[PDB]
């Protein structure tokens, strides 16, 4: 999950 | 105690929105993205 940068 | 009333994220941060309809916190600082902000 959550937008890896 | 209540909210402050200044700043959601300090400099280097991108509040922007990811997975599909959720908001969150492109850090610059350190590469990285958060749904919360470090500061509240």
């Amino acid at each position: 999950p959550l937008p890896p940068y | 105690f209540e909210i402050p009333d200044d700043v959601p994220l300090p400099a280097g941060w991108e509040m922007a929105k990811t997975s599909s309809g959720q908001r969150y916190f492109l850090n610059h600082i350190d590469q990285t993205t958060t749904w919360q902000d470090p500061r509240k």
